[PDB]
């Protein structure tokens, strides 16, 4: 989105925080159940 | 005690350190530095000492001998005091706390006191409001450097300062948390003052910026105590981090492997990476600068912890 | 017997002269040429000269260029808050003597009004190594200081 | 605790040397040759709030293996509420 | 070129100070008791040389 | 050598592949390492008095090659240096007591102070 | 402080000379 | 206005895999790790400095330097009192006073250059016609004392025949010019 | 459609065209106020004309500058306005008609100056486009 | 990696720079002073 | 104690003076000692799963503290009334009027 | 709240003596005391002839010598009428061009150091110790080069001057580069700098900016393209004009005049005709040692203009050169004696340090560095 893209050129480490920290909250969100194997 | 082999060795090495800047410092600016005095500038520290220890006083002024002749005092001994817990190689650490990492904040949160107080002696306006400026500063890189030290903690067990640098047997927590090294390194220089972040120790706003009474011996310590927190704060990007005194293990038949030595070397990567990083980068301002504690290191480093939390937890690598 | 007292002068004028770090009252070119005494080519930092931003840690005091009649005042009170063991270096012409501005109404003629001088750099722009030779004078009167002999009487 | 009996014994030796390092310099030598900046307490009482957090991370830091994946979530949602207030003051403007 | 090791040589001879204070603090506990330093001496530890020290009486 | 306590070990760590080109009467080495590297750094001069030393001490036959400005070794223009009012160097004894530094005419430290006051008394 | 802050975006470097390159 | 240039400045750079470059530098430093590793070129290089009391830093024979009264190869002091310097001097440091010798050729009973009130502009070697002041190259005279500094009458200013030898070989080769 | 000016401050007008018939129509309404045999008052009604005549004629900014050639549309307005000023302060103090006595002595030295001096030099006549 | 696109290759040591000093007249100057014509 | 006293909030007091001055027979079981539990690791192994809501209601508490340095201490020093003095042009009346 | 905010680091910018009345850490109005180092020159030079004053030019501004000695020069030849030859022409703009560079490389780089950089400092100050060769070569002296006189220059370059330049101009790309390699891509530098010290055109005009400082508000004006007053009008050269004013485009400007310098440089070096070095004028140019000593009638002049002086006749003209600071112009009164008559020396830094007011208003009190290092203040002309 255009001003999605607006936000992580003006805004680089809350908007890499939010996507270093994503990778964080989401590994065990759905990562974590996806090992049941 | 044994205390002695751990502050008289630390003395020589701020006061060499004083040195070792200026003349890597220099080298970076195509120049020599310190290079008359000793052989090759080695005596030149002991000349500086014995420069300031020879210099009579501006004003005797021993009436107000227990506010601020004890504040430098205290700033010195905690600087030293957190080398205690800070492990050289395995069983060489000097006090074996199982919760090392935790005295070492608060030991960060006395050196705030140290500032402050020695500040607050000063009867100067503009070096007091410096001196809080300083104060703040080095307290707001403190929650990131709390946050980076809680990611290495995620990744060992517990806190214990040996164990973290015995939970990297395996790979250094630079190589995976890099960009923790760079977080970590980059709050260091900004709590200590010694960085591209020193608008309080702008050359002149400095000296006008910790006391009024110099009499020589503030200012050598208020330098010996700077120089004992980057030895210590860079001791500390090479336990966690680094491994503290671990080699890259390839055990080669050359090398016998002794571990403080690794400790020394990788220290010394880290203050020679100290010096660089002062001649190379212009100052931030401490309006930008606290602007990037707060903006920058806060959110990278909350970030890492889910991260490190994360990772480690789906797949159970704890 | 007094050999020790000789010793302990050479020692504390070693240290003296070793490290000399002298509050650079840098006003006009002399300190364009105290900058380049100071630069990459002819080191300061390399006789342990290490230039003060601030007169209350400071050795010497290279005052350089014109002092004005209204620097006067600031360059005396500079001078007075410096730690007994102090020096004062003029360098260029115009801050050792009247200089090019001797007759001035402005100029003071040569800071020996305002402070008193231990080794006049000569030459109104001084090479950037006859700074350096003024600063090595500046050494040589300190290596014949010896005041422990003197404190002896 | 056994062990910071040498930290204690640390401090007054410590104390005796930066004695002697003042002590040094007073021998020698002898005869002859702004109404309120409130910044600094929104700061304050921001490392404060932070280091309280930072403290409410460490026992979270040290035992993870133990709470496996509720542990976990729930310092996640701790950490989700500090966020709130972390960008209430980031968007408030008390990070300047 | 080695032009660096006269700017490594402080570095060095700080390395040289660290390796002391690790080594001291290690060999005058090394003296003071007969063996090195227990990092990872929790109260197991602690109660095992108690009755270690009222063992061989 | 013996000197750790001098940047004189500077000098010294020179002359490693430097050569010797003349050495004037009072005993200054003067050498030059050319061709390697390092223009400026290609002609100095030892002292040869490893303490005490200081600029200056390089008399006018060799103050020209040392600084670059000729390329005339002091063995070359001391056939130039004038027989009948030719002075051997000073040292620039600036400070080192009386009688040896410089004093005016007026200086009340000069032997033989003159008076400059142009009418004869009486 | 309503002060105006020093805002550190701008735009993109392009060097501008003056418009006598070629022929004056 | 500041509101729409920044709105579209930042709307310049807005194009995936190109605020994912912008990204980048700023998460990972890139021009400053441009900067760390020329400094480091520069840390390893050879050093451009001068361990000065041994060797010093390259002059010219036109260098200004300490003023030196040049004399005739055949003694007889070359200053003729024409006061022709004395009259170009810009700080007016030197004095000069005039006296029929006893020899009856004209010759200055006072020629004080007053260094500390001199620029060292080389003023006086233009000006003098028979080359009778010239400053010698040796810019190395710090003097602990002024009165030191104020070069007498034609005695200190004579030191220049020890300086000839180097006096006459800047002065033979810049006549050139 | 001009992006911007250069020139810092001199922010990008788009309706160049119509603020400056508006500034033109005021100046020469304005400048009926000072006497008619004033060389100030020919040469105001003689350029302002000029420039109100290529900017009603012409339509775009760029066409107003190639004709009228006078720098940029902006600057052409800040010469307006500043001449509207002037006018509106000419009228105050009046210094319009010359005093009997009137004595102004030109004086001319035609020294010729070395070529290679400072001498301003014309620069480029609007054929720049 | 660096501003050494085979150009910084022009670097600040020269090593072979002033090789005739000054002073040294190997050849000598003529420096006119009036045109011929004057 | 240490951190969040001494470190933390008498830096505040401190800060409220400097400024705004007022004017044998033992039974060790060695069972349990095999596994030593560092105090934090005790402390974690409850206050964030079996206690956890009295884990997040001092978050609330640290967030309310947050709100309320900000509410309190903001000082009028940004949008809380740094959005602009707040003067229109066609509300006024030129003084023409007094 | 006033703060005498004095020299932060002394042998930089030496008798700095503002008087900030501050608003916390913004300042609201700066205050400069000027004085500090005035020196009689404005009234020195009314006492000595026009030979004697060229010297104090040198030392107007002391970080961009020789071009002081230019704009004095090109006002004793806008009297005298006295027409140069095309060497001295071409010297004087590859020295006025050196000088560029000289000054660009210290008030680059001291305000560098100023904002925190140590290093650029240095490596540009070995430069500027490779460029005293080069004045220490020419004339006699590294930094006042008493050089440039009225009727064409001093003495003719060395026998081995050029090739030098030369060996110089190749290898000066890439220290330009280094020093900005070091500070432009910065995001400590941009934030240092960008939006720093913003001056809309207007407001560089108004105060007389008429430096870098009004070619970084946009406004194309450089006395080399408006009054071209040398070879100039021959040298080909683009003037780089910024586009915001900030003292980062300041900065960018005498980051890339100091590339054109080195285009001038290398272009006067490539083209100096063989001709005569003064002009042929004998009573403005004292004749050579070898003429004066040879024939009477020049020992005669070489008299009345060692003593004497022109006696340039009565007139008062304001010829003003692109100094590095800015246009320093130098307004020269002539009564038709041999000495000047008031002649007043304009120089920027007495323009450009009045900015400092409106400059840094608003802007954090480590920002008033900053202004002072982007204005090139140098208080020899102040
Ligand atoms: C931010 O920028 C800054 C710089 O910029 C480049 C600086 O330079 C510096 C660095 C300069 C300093 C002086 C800092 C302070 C450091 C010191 C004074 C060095 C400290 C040295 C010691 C711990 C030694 C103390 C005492 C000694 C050596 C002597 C004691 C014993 C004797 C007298 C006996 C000696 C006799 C014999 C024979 C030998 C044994 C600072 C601070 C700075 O702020
Ligand atoms: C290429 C390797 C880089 C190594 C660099 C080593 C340098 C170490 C020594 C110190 C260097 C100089 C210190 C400079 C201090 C200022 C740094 C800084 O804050 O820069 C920006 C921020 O930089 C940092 O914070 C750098 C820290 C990096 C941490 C990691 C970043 C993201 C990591 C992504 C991980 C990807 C994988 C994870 C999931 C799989 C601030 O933003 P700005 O104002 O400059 O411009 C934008 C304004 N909005
Ligand atoms: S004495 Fe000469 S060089 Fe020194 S400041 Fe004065 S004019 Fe400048
Ligand atoms: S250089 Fe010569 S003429 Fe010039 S001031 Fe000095 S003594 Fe006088
Ligand atoms: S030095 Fe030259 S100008 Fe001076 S009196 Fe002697 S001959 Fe004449």
């Amino acid at each position: 989105m255009e001003k999605l893209r607006m936000f992580v050129a003006q805004e680089p480490v809350v908007a890499a925080s939010c996507l270093i920290g994503g990778v964080g909250l989401f590994l065990p969100a759905v990562v974590r159940p996806i090992l049941d194997s | 005690a044994e205390i002695l082999g751990i502050i008289l060795p630390l003395l020589l090495g701020v006061a060499f350190l004083v040195l070792a800047e200026r003349k890597v410092m220099a080298f970076v600016q195509r120049r020599k530095g310190p290079d008359v005095v000793g052989s090759f500038g080695l005596l030149q520290p002991l000349a500086d000492g014995l420069k300031l220890i020879l210099k009579e006083p501006i004003s005797p002024s021993s009436a107000n001998f227990f506010l601020f002749r004890m504040a430098p005092v205290a700033t010195f001994m905690l600087s030293l005091v957190a080398w205690a817990v800070v492990p050289f190689d395995y069983g060489m650490v000097l006090s074996d706390l199982n919760i090392g990492l935790l005295y070492l904040f608060a030991i960060s949160s006395l050196g705030v006191y140290g500032i402050i107080i020695a500040g607050w002696s000063s009867n100067s306006k503009y070096a007091f409001l410096g001196a809080l400026r300083s104060a703040a500063q080095m307290v707001s890189y403190e929650v990131s450097i709390g946050l980076i030290l809680i990611t290495v903690l995620i990744c060992v067990g517990s806190c214990n300062l040996s164990e973290i640098v015995m939970a990297q047997k395996q790979i250094w927590f630079g190589i995976p948390l890099f960009p923790v090294l760079v977080m970590f390194f980059i709050s260091c220089l900004a709590e200590t003052n010694r960085a591209p972040f020193d608008l309080p120790e702008a050359e002149a706003e400095l000296v006008a910026g910790y006391n009024v009474e110099y009499s020589s011996m503030g200012f050598a310590l208020f330098f010996l105590g700077e120089y004992a927190n980057m030895i210590l704060m860079s001791g500390l990007c090479t336990l966690f981090f680094l491994g503290g005194w671990l080699p890259i293990l390839d055990l080669p038949i050359f090398k016998k492997i002794p571990g403080s030595i690794w400790f020394s070397i990788k220290v010394l990567f880290f203050l020679f990476l100290y010096i660089w990083v002062r001649a190379a980068f212009p100052r931030y301002r401490y309006d930008q600068l606290m602007g990037l504690g707060w903006k920058v290191f806060l959110p990278l480093s909350l970030a890492w912890v889910v991260s490190v939390s994360g990772l480690l937890v789906t797949f159970q690598w704890l | 017997a007094e050999f020790v007292i000789s010793k302990v002068d050479d020692l504390m004028n070693w240290a003296r002269t070793g490290s000399i770090w002298p509050m650079t009252f840098g006003l006009a070119c002399c300190a364009v040429e105290m900058m380049h005494t100071g630069a990459a080519r002819y080191d300061l930092d390399r006789f342990g000269i290490i230039f003060r931003p601030s007169p209350r840690q400071s050795d010497c005091m290279i005052v350089a260029g014109t002092l004005t009649n209204k620097m006067a005042p600031a360059l005396r009170k500079v001078y007075d808050q410096m730690p007994e063991p102090r020096w004062v270096i003029s360098m260029g012409s115009c801050a050792n003597g009247g200089g090019y501005y001797h007759y001035s109404y402005s100029v003071v003629r040569g800071c020996d009004r305002i402070v008193p001088v231990d080794i006049y750099v000569p030459g109104c722009p001084p090479t950037a190594e006859a700074l350096l030779y003024g600063l090595l004078q500046l050494q040589k009167k300190i290596n014949r200081r010896k005041d422990f002999l003197h404190w002896w009487n | 605790m056994l062990e910071f009996a040498p930290i204690f014994i640390y401090l007054v030796i410590s104390l005796l040397v930066s004695l002697i390092l003042l002590g040094v310099p007073f021998l020698f030598a002898s005869n002859s040759s702004s109404r309120f900046d409130i910044r600094f307490y929104l700061v304050s009482i921001l490392f404060l709030i932070f280091d309280l957090e930072v403290t409410f991370f460490f026992p979270w830091a040290v035992s993870l293996n133990k709470i496996d994946l509720f542990g976990f979530w729930s310092m996640m949602a701790f950490l989700f509420i500090l966020t709130i207030g972390f960008l209430y003051e980031w968007k408030r403007g008390a990070l300047d | 070129s080695l032009v660096w090791l006269e700017a490594m040589l402080p570095l060095g001879i700080i390395g040289g100070m660290l390796c002391i204070m690790g080594n001291s603090q290690y060999y005058i506990h090394k003296a003071y008791h007969g063996r090195p330093k227990h990092i990872g001496h929790d109260e197991w530890d602690v109660a095992m040389e108690r009755r270690d020290k009222k063992v061989v009486e | 050598r013996c000197l750790p306590d001098g940047n004189l070990l500077q000098t010294k760590i020179h002359n490693i592949g430097a050569t010797l080109v003349g050495v004037d009467k009072f005993g200054n080495k003067y050498y030059q390492k050319l061709g390697d590297t390092q223009y400026g750094r290609h002609r100095w001069v030892e002292y040869a008095s490893k303490d005490r030393y200081n600029a200056s001490q390089v008399p006018a036959e060799w103050h020209g090659w040392l600084h670059f400005i000729t390329d005339h070794t002091g063995d070359e223009l001391l056939s130039l240096k004038p027989k009948r009012y030719g002075l051997e160097h000073k040292e620039n004894f600036s400070g080192e007591g009386d009688a040896y530094i410089y004093h005016s005419k007026g200086h009340t430290l000069n032997p033989g102070q003159k008076n400059w006051t142009r009418y004869q008394s009486w | 402080a309503a002060a105006a802050a020093a805002a550190a975006a701008a735009a993109a470097a392009a060097a501008a000379a003056a418009a006598a390159a070629a022929a004056a | 206005d500041d509101e729409e240039a920044e709105q579209l400045a930042k709307e310049i750079s807005k194009d995936w895999s190109t605020v994912f470059e912008r990204s980048m530098n700023t998460l990972f430093l890139t021009e400053m790790v441009r900067g760390l590793s020329l400094t480091l070129k520069y840390f390893f290089d050879p050093k451009v400095t001068i361990n000065y009391p041994f060797e010093k830093g390259p002059l010219s024979p036109r260098f200004r330097g300490e003023h030196a009264l040049r004399r005739y190869p055949t003694g007889e002091e070359r200053c003729i009192a024409c006061k022709l310097c004395e009259a170009v001097c810009p700080a007016q440091a030197i004095t000069i006073e005039a006296e029929e010798r006893e020899d009856g050729s004209r010759r200055t009973t006072r020629y004080d250059i007053d260094m500390t009130k001199c620029i060292y502009c080389g003023f006086c070697q233009e000006a003098c016609p028979v080359d009778a002041i010239v400053e010698g190259p040796n810019f190395e005279f710090a003097t602990e004392t002024h009165e030191e500094l104020l070069y007498d009458k034609e005695k200190l200013l004579e030191n220049g025949d020890r300086w000839e030898t180097e006096i006459a070989e800047n002065l033979r080769s810049e006549s050139l010019y | 459609v001009k992006q911007t000016t250069g020139i810092v401050g001199l922010d990008v007008v788009p309706n160049a065209r119509a603020v400056l018939i508006d500034l033109y129509s005021k100046t020469l309404k304005e400048i009926q106020a000072v006497p008619e045999d004033e060389g100030y008052r020919k040469a105001v009604e003689s350029f302002t004309r000029q420039r109100l005549n290529v900017c009603k004629e012409e339509e775009d900014w760029e066409m107003i500058e190639k004709r009228l050639g006078c720098g940029q549309v902006e600057e052409l307005i800040e010469e307006a306005r500043d001449e509207l000023t002037l006018i509106g302060k000419m009228i105050e103090w009046d210094p319009w008609g010359v005093p009997d006595d009137y004595e102004c002595e030109v004086i001319e030295n035609d020294a010729p100056i070395p070529k290679h001096v400072p001498q301003h030099r014309p620069g480029p006549l609007p054929e720049q486009f | 990696p660096c501003a050494h696109p085979e150009y910084l290759e022009a670097v600040p040591k020269a090593t072979e720079y002033r090789l005739r000093c000054p002073a040294t007249i190997d050849e000598e100057a003529i420096v006119p002073s009036s045109d011929p014509e004057t | 104690f240490l951190v969040v006293y001494i470190g933390a909030i008498a830096v505040l007091f401190l800060f409220v003076v400097m400024m705004f001055h007022i004017q044998s027979l033992r039974y060790t079981v060695y069972a349990g000692k095999v596994r030593s539990w560092t105090n934090l690791e005790t402390l974690g192994n409850l206050l964030y799963t079996y206690y956890f809501v009295w884990f997040l209601v001092p978050s609330l508490i640290l967030l309310v503290a947050m709100i309320g340095a900000i509410v309190l201490t903001m000082h009028r020093t940004t949008k809380v009334k740094r959005q602009d003095v707040f003067r229109r042009n066609a509300i006024d009346f030129r003084r023409t009027i007094m | 709240f006033t703060l005498n905010f004095g020299p932060q680091h002394p042998a930089a910018h030496g008798v700095l003596r503002l008087v900030l009345e501050m608003n916390g850490e913004v300042v609201e109005r700066a205050e400069p005391h000027i004085g500090l180092l005035h020196r009689g020159t404005e009234k020195l030079i009314e006492y000595k002839t026009y030979l004697q004053a060229l010297p104090y030019f040198d030392r107007s501004d002391y970080v961009s010598m020789m071009a002081q000695e230019h704009a004095y020069s090109l006002a004793v030849e806008k009297l005298l009428n006295c027409e140069v030859p095309l060497r001295a022409q071409y010297i004087r703009v590859l020295f006025c061009e050196i000088t560029r560079i000289l000054n660009h490389l210290l008030a680059l780089t001291t305000h560098a150091m100023d904002v925190g950089a140590l290093t650029p400092f240095l490596w540009a100050f070995e430069e500027r110790e490779k460029l005293l060769e080069f004045y220490e070569r020419v004339s006699g002296a590294r930094m006042h080069a008493s050089f440039i006189r009225p009727g064409g220059v001093a003495q003719d370059l060395p026998l081995g001057l050029c090739r030098d330049i030369d060996s110089f101009t190749q290898q000066f790309a890439s220290r330009i580069d280094e020093l900005e390699e070091m500070l432009t891509g910065n995001r400590i530098w941009k934030q240092r700098l960008v939006d720093i010290g913003t001056v809309t055109a207007q407001q560089a005009k108004d105060w007389g900016f008429s430096g870098v400082m009004l070619r970084g508000p946009g406004v194309c004006w450089d006395l080399r393209r408006a009054a071209p007053y040398d070879v100039y009008d021959q040298l080909d050269f683009d003037v780089p004009v910024g586009t915001r004013g900030d003292c980062y485009d300041r900065y960018c400007i005498r980051i890339e005049e100091m590339r054109q310098s080195l285009r001038i440089i290398v272009q006067c070096l490539n083209q100096m005709p063989s001709g005569m070095i003064k002009a042929d004028d004998r009573k403005l140019c004292p004749p050579s040692r070898c003429r004066m000593k040879l024939s009477m009638e020049s020992s005669i002049h070489h008299f009345e203009l060692y003593t004497e002086g022109f006696s340039v006749p009565a007139s008062s003209t304001y010829t003003a050169v692109e100094a590095p600071k800015g246009e320093f112009g130098v307004f020269l009164v002539s009564n038709g004696s041999n000495r000047p008559y008031r002649c007043k020396i304009r120089a920027p830094g007495f323009a450009h340090l009045q900015g400092l007011d409106f400059m840094s208003k608003h802007h954090m009190l480590a920002d008033v560095v900053t202004i002072i290092g982007t204005q090139d203040i140098v208080f020899g002309e102040v």
